[PDB]
């Protein structure tokens, strides 16, 4: 109640502030939704802990251990070995080191599939793209084959820093086609 | 038709609460138009308000039965259990159980056709930071006004009671306010859609300096509630009420306060272009109606606010937008 | 213990407070100095702690839509629509659909597979995740983000998670997959 207030007074300060609001309740959300200015569409949006929290343990009965999977995806932590951890332990962290970010894909993945772009960034780019933002515009997760990629596709990926994903945005379809050094890619001739 | 003993209110044997009480189906199905929607905040356990000094004047004996405006309250139902010993004696009454928040219950009650919505809260007034407060009725407010309606939302006409002033800030936006303004200069309550009790504090100062102006605000206010009828209140037997003889029912040719438009009928002539010295001359001449001010438009050049204009000077201009607050005998 | 067991039965835990993590388990090998996020029974997916979530404030705040692809995915599709739907107070109002909406039943799942036997088995039998990725996509839509592995490859049902392995990374016929699918 508290936070709704605040968000009432900031809104009604200026109604065009991009206002992000962490709540403890679910219940809670309905009433912010029906603020005068209150605009997802323009960014405003709820940090609902209940729902978040409940949400991810309902995937775990889906999938065994998947909200430690994706709990780490989306917290900052660098990879840090240490000679004394375990084959499993040196693992586990490997998968740590990685975030999701997101990144424009290069002209090159013009007309591709998801599945060709999808390979190409795994296979050459050592990227795990895994969702795409498609023309209003909207997200769609491991789109099949019927969705071409198009000019400035927004692609979401796991990778170790925001300078992997930078590759997905140099490649190009002449000049760094056969470059297996990928730590080399950059702004092409062609 | 039977009254109050006094002849001074319309009067209703008494009543179980479920013969008043209605589900969302039953209030759907009721033809509720130009009625009043009272939004009760309440726990079971907090203090009763009296909504009897909010239905009462509503049901002045000096209104045909065919006006009375049609009252629903939305509510906690075990709250209005024990203020209902006080309400049961008036007609047209229902009550919808449930919180005012919740969207269905507002539109199984017609917010969209109501002629006012009230909002009032019988919370504790000191339960924390004044901030916090009023957030039940500002929540409500927004809430109200943020709905849309089939073949609408901030045009629904509302007023809603703040236990803090400084709340008003949050209750409207176009408002170009600043936190500066005292209550009584801000844009809600300058457009009557606010209301908080501190304005009621010069009752003492005026109470002492001239006790006939108190006498005369209770007797408007109250719509005609005379210390025979507090006697007969304290009592404590409830309000006795039946058929009048003529010599009492009389009074049931009380004054009363009215608003009427300058759009259309006999008037309109001083709308288009004319003075308030004009009308007022003219209203009285012809009618006995006795005007006290003007409800206008503040976007003339936009929004259903209007502004309240009490007194004018004699060459005051009209618009036929303009409506005017009068007392009249019929 | 039961008839005809015990440690065997998958378990997922809410905590409260994230240290308490230390009494969830035994055969542990801990510290207490370890943060939650590299404790054993997180990495194996029995703990869960709502300060893992605090970080959702600012990666709502560096990219809106990854908060909205963490949303698509764990809520398993609560659209602002059906928030909007519930904000009308009148319950989850619900029936029979027309085919225009209905055609949303296509979405993209979680889903866990086992290299123990069907057509993957092949590179579960000492291949590698790269070799994995490349043909369940090509052959079946099926995008892979990660394996779960037993902890005690050489003993207890405990397994760990690897989010996104190198290509040349080893497989056994024991892992699961983590996998977005169609079907």
């Amino acid at each position: 109640a508290a936070n709704i207030m605040r968000v009432i007074s900031i809104k009604n300060y200026h109604s065009d502030i991009k206002v992000i609001v962490q709540l403890l309740q679910y219940h809670n959300k309905a009433y912010l939704l029906n603020i005068p200015s209150w605009d997802w569409k323009r960014g405003d949006d709820a940090v609902c802990v209940a729902e978040l929290k409940l949400g991810f343990i309902a995937q775990s009965c889906l999938a065994p251990g998947f909200s430690t999977l994706m709990a780490n995806l989306f917290t900052m932590r660098s990879y840090k070995p240490t000679p004394e951890m375990s084959q499993w332990q040196t693992d586990y962290m490997r998968g740590t080191g990685m975030e999701m970010y997101t990144e424009y894909l290069s002209s090159a993945f013009n007309a591709l599939t998801f599945p060709e772009a999808a390979e190409l960034c795994f296979s050459k780019l050592k990227l795990l793209l895994l969702a795409i933002e498609v023309r209003e515009s909207t997200l769609a997760i491991n789109p099949g084959p019927k969705v071409k990629i198009e000019n400035a596709t927004q692609g979401f990926f796991i990778a170790e820093s925001a300078e992997e994903v930078k590759r997905a945005f140099y490649y190009c379809k002449n000049c760094h086609a056969n470059v297996s050094d990928v730590r080399q890619i950059k702004k092409c001739k062609c | 038709r039977k009254f109050d003993s006094t002849g001074m209110f319309h009067w209703c044997p008494d009543r179980p609460l479920n013969d008043c009480l209605q589900d969302r189906s039953q209030a759907s199905a009721s033809g509720l138009r130009n009625h009043v929607v009272v939004c009760l905040f309440a726990d079971a356990a907090s203090p009763l308000i009296g909504l009897r000094n909010l239905v009462m004047p509503l049901r002045a004996s000096n209104f045909h039965y065919h006006e009375l405006k049609p009252t629903i309250i939305v509510g906690n139902l075990d709250y209005l259990h024990r203020e209902w010993k006080t309400l049961q004696n008036f007609p047209k009454l229902s009550i919808l159980p449930g919180s005012p928040l919740n969207r269905a219950n507002l539109r199984a009650v017609n917010i969209n056709l109501c002629d006012m919505c009230v909002i009032v809260s019988a919370k504790d007034r000191n339960m924390e930071d004044p901030n916090l407060v009023d957030k039940e009725a500002i929540l409500c407010s927004l809430n109200i006004k943020a709905m849309t309606f089939d073949d609408a939302g901030a045009n629904v006409p509302l007023i809603t009671e703040l236990a803090n002033d400084s709340n008003v800030q949050f209750l409207d936006q176009d408002d170009d306010d600043d936190p500066d303004t005292e209550l009584y200069m801000t844009q809600p309550f300058a457009c009557g859609t606010a209301f908080a009790v501190s304005v009621l504090d010069s009752l003492m100062s005026t109470s002492y300096f001239n006790d006939n102006a108190l006498t005369l605000i209770r007797t408007l206010i109250t719509g005609g509630a005379t210390p025979e009828l507090e006697q007969i209140l304290a009592e404590g037997a409830g309000m006795r009420g039946g058929y009048c003889s003529p010599a009492v029912l009389a009074n049931r040719d009380r004054c009363r306060v009215a608003q009427i438009s300058l759009f259309d009928g006999p008037l309109a002539q001083f709308g288009q272009g004319g003075h308030y010295g004009e009308l007022f001359v003219y209203a009285l001449r012809h009618f006995g109606i006795l005007c006290i001010g003007l409800y206008r438009f503040r976007d003339t050049n936009p929004s259903s606010k209007r502004y309240v204009i009490t007194n004018p000077p004699e060459d005051f201009p009209l618009l036929p937008t303009d409506q005017v607050y009068v007392l009249t005998y019929k």
